[PDB]
């Protein structure tokens, strides 16, 4: 069931990234954002900048350097602050970049490399397992996530006296079906019955606020018994 | 800090004071102030996305139980309080009463409105107080709270009998460390530096950007 | 002539503004009032002596709500940060919008316009303005005694783009 | 302001939304759980060690 509600998790990847493009509109935005900024760019050069004329041959032929200098320099002063803007947001997103790069390399090293046990950092859920794909000045992720799906209703208790004695769960939880009671894993529904092997005594009854009275089977006696 | 005041400031209006000669001049230099204006609209859409990575993480806005039977435990003050007009926690309005132009600078509203925004700080604490962990990563399962708490101590290490066993002494302690953090805000201005530093440098800013303009 | 968006030229001061009645007291010798970044606002009518407060023409930006140009041509308009008035047209807090049809149900946003309303191409088809929702509605039925195992399991594989 | 709102959004997710075990990162300390309060574009954490 796993092998092929993963296999089907991928080809629902396939399906997602083949028909829908409103996945990869970061870096559309990197690319269209840097490519508007060049495009703004020779806007900017084909400018006047408040001179007689926008192009430089046109500026020299058509007049003589001691009148001239001063349109000249005009058109040196807004190029070159037109110029000092584009790298000042060239340079600015490259920093906000180097961030998401770091945060990539980060996500990179913790979470395919290895496992990682932080949540939410890897995509909603539990995190098992993610993979990288190469794309044009970008990588995309694939997260493998562990969700929980189908609820149940159970009663519950902190802890269970069996003697007097207050056993506590090593591991899970105290879980009743409403006539017996099991103890079970907090993230899937598996049931056991209650045994000392996973459960560790302490203390008394009188101290603990709502427990429960639950008969506690020793996995020990029906084998010294036998 | 989470977001800033989004503030649009408009090119043509604000470099020219309404004058077609002005804006012929600088219309001249070309291309300036479109990307001025285009990247100051970027800067407003970061802060609501920003207030949505942070905030909009929970597919459904979960409430609260009616009755507050919490394990003894007194979360009342963090709760939203009904008496108030706006559904705001009683730390929420202690803030919001402790924390306190026509030249082309325009301040557009923010995406969440303010008891929006109290909506889902309510809705990821009901989320905490009743389903721990699990209403992140995936649908909301409830658990009780003492199990909540004795779930966590085993995550630090600490096993269950510590909680079970040493609960109302916790409740007091919390409960008065509560108290505490209330006294704290309420008395002391020190610790909310940060947004206040932030409203200090943004709108001083935008003061001296239009004091510039009675600059010769 | 008061309360009207007049071009005005008060003493050779000139500018555009909106002339109202100030309550604000000048000193009786003071003639022009300023703000704090040192532009007119008060002026002390010349031949007959009341004062007049300088408020600039009403101003906004200009926004439009757009659904997909295939799906149809149909626009809605937002001027913003103006009240209904200088311009079913409904009135929200980020300004005055027009050609929007207000709509008490909710829905989750798809074109946000700000102070909550978000706007939608539903139901023969046109543009509503609505209050978003937040999400749907989930109370959990939170008990002393009460716990709730998942049973099942689905590994969904997220794409996350950096 | 965005790499502190991304520092807050990963706060809030890796200590509200879940009990996080990294050391001082949600108050000086051992970290059992965390509550969000909203305040004028900020956000204000109550961290529970
Ligand atoms: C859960 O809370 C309910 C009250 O809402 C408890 O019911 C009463 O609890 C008190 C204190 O334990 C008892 O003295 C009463 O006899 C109970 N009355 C009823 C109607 O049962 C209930 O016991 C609580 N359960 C747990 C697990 O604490
Ligand atoms: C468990 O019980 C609650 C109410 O006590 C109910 O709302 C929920 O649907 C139940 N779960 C299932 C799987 O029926
Ligand atoms: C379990 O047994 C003790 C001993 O008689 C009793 O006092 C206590 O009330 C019981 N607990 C419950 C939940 O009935
Ligand atoms: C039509 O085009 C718009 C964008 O131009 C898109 O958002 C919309 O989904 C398209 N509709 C269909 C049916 O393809
Ligand atoms: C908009 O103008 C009308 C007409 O005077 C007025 O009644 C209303 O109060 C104005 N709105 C605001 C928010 O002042
Ligand atoms: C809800 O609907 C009623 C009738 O359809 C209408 O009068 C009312 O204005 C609506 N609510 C809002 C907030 O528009």
């Amino acid at each position: 069931l796993i092998a092929n509600q993963f296999n089907s998790a991928i080809g629902k990847i396939q399906d997602s990234l083949s028909s829908t493009a409103s996945a990869l509109g970061k870096l559309q935005d990197v690319v269209n954002q840097n490519a508007q900024a060049l495009n703004t760019l020779v806007k900017q050069l084909s400018s006047n900048f408040g001179a007689i004329s926008s192009v430089l041959n046109d500026i020299l032929s058509r007049l003589d350097p001691p009148e001239a200098e001063v349109q000249i320099d005009r058109l040196i002063t807004g190029r070159l602050q037109s110029l000092q803007t584009y790298v000042t947001q060239q340079l600015i997103r490259a920093a906000e970049i180097r961030a998401s790069a770091n945060l990539a390399a980060t996500k990179m090293s913790e979470c395919v490399l290895g496992q990682s046990k932080r949540v939410d950092f890897c995509g909603k859920g539990y995190h098992l397992m993610s993979f990288p794909q190469s794309a044009p000045h970008g990588v995309v992720f694939l997260h493998v996530t562990y969700v929980p799906a189908q609820e149940k209703n159970f009663t519950t208790a902190p802890a269970i006296c069996h003697d007097g004695k207050a056993h506590f769960p090593r591991e899970g939880v105290f879980v009743s079906n409403g006539t017996h009671w099991f103890v079970t894993q907090r993230n899937f529904y598996e049931p056991q019955i209650i045994t000392t092997d996973n459960t560790f005594v302490s203390g008394n009854c009188d101290v603990v606020i709502g427990i429960v009275n639950n008969t506690v089977y020793d996995p020990l006696q029906p084998e010294l018994d036998s | 800090p989470v977001s800033m005041t989004k503030t649009s400031v408009d090119c043509t209006m604000y470099i020219c004071g309404d004058s077609t000669e002005c804006s012929n001049l600088l219309l001249q230099y070309g291309s300036f102030c479109t990307q001025l204006n285009r990247a100051l609209t970027g800067i407003a859409v970061e802060q609501d996305k920003n207030t949505q990575e942070v905030f909009a993480q929970v597919k459904q806005i979960y409430k609260t139980p009616p009755i507050k039977d919490f394990g003894g435990f007194n979360f009342s003050q963090i709760l939203p309080d009904p008496s108030k007009p706006s559904k705001r926690s009683f730390i929420e309005d202690l803030l919001f009463n402790k924390v306190t132009k026509f030249n082309g600078l325009t301040v557009l509203p923010p995406l969440l409105t303010d008891e929006m925004i109290a909506q889902y700080t309510s809705a990821l604490l009901a989320g905490t107080i009743t389903s721990g962990w699990t209403f992140g990563a995936g649908a909301a399962l409830q658990i009780p709270f003492a199990m909540q708490m004795a779930y966590r101590f085993n995550g630090i290490g600490v096993t269950q009998n510590v909680l079970y066993e040493n609960q109302k002494l916790i409740a007091n302690q919390f409960n008065s460390a509560i108290g505490k953090i209330q006294d704290s805000l309420s008395s002391t201005a020190s610790a909310l530096g940060k947004l206040q530093d932030v409203v200090n440098q943004n709108a001083q800013a935008l003061n001296t950007l239009v004091k510039q303009l009675s600059s010769n | 002539v008061k309360n009207k968006c007049v071009n005005f030229n008060f003493n050779g001061l000139t500018g555009t503004g909106v002339l109202t009645e100030s309550n604000k007291k000048f000193l009786p010798f003071q003639q022009f009032g300023r703000d704090i970044a040192d532009t007119t606002d008060a002026v002390r009518d010349p031949q007959t002596l009341e004062i007049l407060d300088i408020t600039p023409c009403s101003f906004g930006g200009v926004s439009v709500i757009t659904p997909g140009t295939n799906t149809s041509n149909q626009v809605a308009v937002l001027y913003q940060d103006v009240n209904c008035t200088e311009v079913n047209v409904f009135q929200t807090r980020a300004g005055c919008l027009i050609g929007a049809e207000h709509v008490n149900n909710s829905y989750e946003c798809d074109i946000p316009i700000g102070a909550g309303i978000c706007a939608s191409y539903q139901t023969s088809q046109s543009i509503i303005a609505y209050t978003m929702s937040l999400g749907a509605e989930n109370s959990v039925a939170y008990s002393n005694n009460s716990i709730a195992i998942p049973t099942n399991f689905t590994i969904s594989v997220t794409t996350e783009i950096l």
